[PDB]
RNA sequence: CUUUAAUGUUUGAUGUUCUAACGUUGACCCGUAAUCCGGGUUGCGGACAGUGUCUGGUGGGUAGUUUGACUGGGGCGGUCUCCUCCUAAAGAGUAACGGAGGAGCACGAAGGUUGGCUAAUCCUGGUCGGACAUCAGGAGGUUAGUGCAAUGGCAUAAGCCAGCUUGACUGCGAGCGUGACGGCGCGAGCAGGUGCGAAAGCAGGUCAUAGUGAUCCGGUGGUUCUGAAUGGAAGGGCCAUC
RNA sequence: AAUUCCUUGUCGGGUAAGUUCCGACCUGCACGAAUGGCGUAAUGAUGGCCAGGCUGUCUCCACCCGAGACUCAGUGAAAUUGAACUCGCUGUGAAGAUGCAGUGUACCCGCGGCAAGACGGAAAGACCCCGUGAACCUUUACUAUAGCUUGACACUGAACA
RNA sequence: GUUUAUUAAAAACACAGCACUGUGCAAACACGAAAGUGGACGUAUACGGUGUGACGCCUGCCCGGUGCCGGAAGGUUAAU
RNA sequence: UGUAACGGGGCUAAACCAUGCACCGAAGCUGCGGCAGCGACGCUUAUGCGUUGUUGGGUAGGGGAGCGUUCUGUAAGCCUG
RNA sequence: AGGACCGAACCGACUAAUGUUGAAAAAUUAGCGGAUGACUUGUGGCUGGGGGUGAAAGGCCAAUCAAACCGGGAGAUAGCU
RNA sequence: UUUUGUAUAAUGGGUCAGCGACUUAUAUUCUGUAGCAAGGUUAACCGAAUAGGGGAGCCGAAGGGAAACCGAGUCUUAACU
RNA sequence: CCAUAGGUUAAUGAGGCGAACCGGGGGAACUGAAACAUCUAAGUACCCCGAGGAAAAGAAAUCAACCGAGAUUCCCCCAG
């Protein structure tokens, strides 16, 4: 990033934002998993135990990203709208 | 040049201000303009020629 | 070694969904009462880094 | 005592006759109203003439002063 | 409570006096057959001087450095950003220490709209009144005017006068122009709220093109968006802005 | 005038003839009183000018004596060097030709000698410019700092007004 | 007399002499983180610094600038 | 410095002008032979040819394909008094 | 008597010529200055690198001096050749 | 070799012979190729030790937003043709 | 004056060398920032003291986070 002496692009443009601290401990669970949890019950542990979120993770969310089949009981995780419909449509149960 | 910068503050409870420039010397009177307040969403009187 | 990020570039560009980089527009920090509101309103949303400059940005940001 | 000039402003006719335009397209960026606005053409604040409807650019000469209008034929 | 009077008491300030800390490159004694040093006696000075940390001043004594580019070699002079015309070869662009000029603002009306109006100059007549101040008539045609250069515009006036006003709005924006980029410009239309007009409509500043300065750092107002155990807060972000 | 640009100022002395020299004038571009002014006997491997003597300095060189130079015997370097079968002129040409073009001249090879050319040899031009090079030097450049200096606290107390 | 050893011996440096200024002795000043040492086993007729440079006749005016010396009233002024 | 302003000899045409027909003239074009690249195309299909068209000056530079050297495995093999 | 005079040793170095791949990384030859003094010399000692020493030239400090030599940082850096 | 341009009278080289200059490590990106594939892969280490364990982790399958948050959507905005 | 300082003798120990590693006391600059001063280089080079076969550190006035872990040291992640 040296343009001759002209003020470089990364230094003539302003800086924005901040880093959250909390987005580093949120996660994002698909529906392709949660057939992988060994139990048919989904909490933060039961996902950590299945090597699927990570140990530092405190918050998780159950995004519609494809094809849940078995009846799964989701516990204590936020679930999106479309994926609430997809978990409840394929048997399933969501309590919080 | 000589022409200063002022804040037209809103007469409603908001902090919203327009900003502009006034010749302080020739027009020492305050400047009242019924401008638009987007927090109230209504045309309110604005005051404060700084 | 491991490649160091040009650190003040990470504060200014952010990666998008298809590899492009977004950035905040210049010219909207101070001297502002002289500018039309049409300028300022068109400088608030964030913008993509153009074709010319992606080389530089990718060089400065090798992990993002 | 000399040695200065401004930057060239890139005026002139951007879309010529018969050239198909979208709405919003600038036709003649110019300085006074050398070319006047005709049918489906607007005149901007700096006398920029822009296509207000889609179609084809039509340069004409109208009126008692022989002014040079720019219409747009609906197309 | 205000204001004062005596006593006791509680503390600071200043000056004189004192011996007890420290100084002694005064004398004598001892370690010691030694002009160092230490110890002892004594004299003088004495809370000073001196040294430590903190702090203002001075400080080429010393150190680290800086001291632009263009340039018909360099220096000297001039220039460096922006606007207008010409060069510029009838699209755009186009250079030279080529030829000429300007800007670094102004304006709450000189902006918006509605209604109206039309200049310069010359001739003739007419109190003071004059080559030229007002009046009336004629010729004339925009040779005028346009807040400030020049060019292009302007009568449907973009020029001139009056009424009401704040659209010199807020969020957006199909589409374009223009730049290597940063950026800059034009924009019908959509939503909210407004002004003028009977209405069609017009209004997101000014006839247009100059009137300017990235980022960082930081200041002020708003918004729990964040807020390192937790509740706040500090700080940060975002919006406005200096 | 160690100072005077104009300037070889002007006048005078010396000379046949004197931009220098001596004396004077003063219109001192731009002397001047301890960064001393003006005089000054003696001194000076000091600067400038004049004269006597003396002379090969010179007119203008000549001869001689020695040491090399030259020849023979012995020993035996050096810088330089892309390769060479290494001429003149006129022109062309990266613009000053042994090598190109045209032409002229020239059997092959040495020895003594001269130095016009080989943009000859020696030394990555010392001048000039450039480098966001260096070094030392300066200062009322910038920033520091040693030193000097100021006050507070410490070491550091009493007894009376 | 001295000087550029190795292109400059000079009008330059030095000098006796003059002046200004500092210095009261544990002197100023210098070398030294300090101790100490030189100044000097000296004491203002001495010592240090600076300029001028035998001798003769002399050394004129300017204190606004920069420095130095002196003053303490007022303004501004650090740590605390 | 030497003719020294046609390259030279030399030319009164071997100069100039006009017309015309010849011929010379290059690594240009053609003929014959060979090699290589990129297309197209019927097979061959993992590619070669009856083909076929066309291309092949090259600096900075980019792309493709190779030769040699020394060392390790194949190699207690294979050459070698 | 004398930083007195002339002049050898002794100290120096003013001029010229030679030398300049030297006899010599500063000399030789012919003249030249001082030569009882601020002289000269032997032996030992002391002062050291932003430091010494300097009758001052930026001179001298081991043929090196506008900052010695050796070793190290160190393959400094070199938009230049 | 450097150049707009060198027989150049611009640079370099007396000649020969030997040595003499794009490397190595670790990250990141793209191309080729190989394995596996909505999955790929382990590092340190244990070690019958180039095996096998070791999935801690990294990369990918989900984005938008400064962030909370939302999520095949999201941000802007009171709301978006 | 008592006594301390001092003196004499005896016993035990030390002293010096050594390549790297280790702890501590001091501590640059070239360089990079396309100049340079904050910054970098870098607590590196170097100097000095000390010790051992290793040294150092070390047994929570430590994290964590309303769950828990349990001294120090080293390696791979975390994570450029």
């Amino acid at each position: 990033g040296f343009e001759g002496g002209q003020m470089p692009l990364y230094r003539r443009l302003p800086k924005f934002g901040f880093t959250s601290r909390k987005a580093a401990i949120t996660a994002e669970i698909r529906l392709s998993d949660l057939a992988k949890v060994e139990g048919g019950v989904v909490d933060l542990n039961t996902l950590k135990a299945a090597n699927i979120i990570g140990i530092q993770i405190e918050f998780a969310k159950v995004i519609l990203a494809g094809e849940v089949t078995t009846p799964v009981t989701v516990r204590g995780l936020r679930v999106t709208k479309g994926a609430r419909a997809a978990i409840e449509a394929a048997g399933g149960k969501i309590e919080e | 040049g000589i022409r200063e910068k002022i804040k037209l503050v809103s007469s409603a409870g908001t902090g919203h201000f327009y900003t502009t420039t006034k010749n302080k010397r020739t027009k020492p009177e305050k400047l009242e303009l019924k401008k638009f307040d987007p927090v109230v969403r209504q045309h309110v009187i604005y005051k404060e020629a700084k | 070694p491991k490649i160091k990020t040009v650190r003040g570039a990470a504060k200014r560009f952010k990666k998008t969904g298809k590899g492009g980089f977004k950035h905040k527009h210049a010219n909207l920090r101070h001297i502002l009462t002289k500018k039309a509101t049409k300028r300022k309103r068109h400088l608030r949303p964030k913008a993509m880094v153009s074709k010319g400059d992606l080389g530089l940005v990718i060089a400065c940001l090798p992990y993002a | 005592r000399n040695g200065r000039d401004s930057e060239a402003k890139r005026l002139g006719v951007k879309r010529f006759g018969g050239e198909s335009v979208l709405a919003g397209s600038i036709i003649v960026r110019q300085r006074g109203t050398k070319f006047h606005a005709g049918a489906n053409v607007g005149c901007g604040r700096d006398h920029t003439l822009f296509a207000k409807a889609d179609g084809k650019v039509k340069f004409e000469v109208k009126g008692p002063k022989n002014r040079k209008f720019i219409s747009i034929e609906a197309e």
